[PDB]
């Protein structure tokens, strides 16, 4: 769903799709080729 | 010819922000000159074919 975001101060607009790639357990978020945020895990939950 | 492209200033300059587009009106009419230049590139590359 095309919604707004608020993930510990990180804001954006997009939809939610599950990530098939592996992730670090101590990682908060990752970056794309253009160095903006692309995959944010739930603090309260945890699904990358 | 070449691969035709077009750049919109709403998404390239501003990364999903409403207040960035409000301060874009203070810079005037810069982006309609670049839109007309990218259109006339695309007409001339269609004229080359």
């Amino acid at each position: 769903k095309c919604v707004n975001f608020n993930f510990n101060g990180l804001k954006g607009t997009g939809v939610l799709t599950e990530s098939n790639k592996k992730f670090l357990p101590f990682q908060q978020f990752g970056r794309d080729i253009a160095d903006t945020t692309d995959a944010v895990r739930d603090p309260q939950t945890l699904e990358i | 010819s070449m691969t035709k492209t077009s750049v919109d200033c709403t998404m390239y300059i501003c990364g999903d922000s409403t207040e960035c587009s409000n301060l874009l009106l203070q810079y005037g009419s810069f982006c309609t000159q670049l839109k007309r230049a990218l259109t006339g590139i695309a007409v001339e590359q269609d004229k080359n074919t």
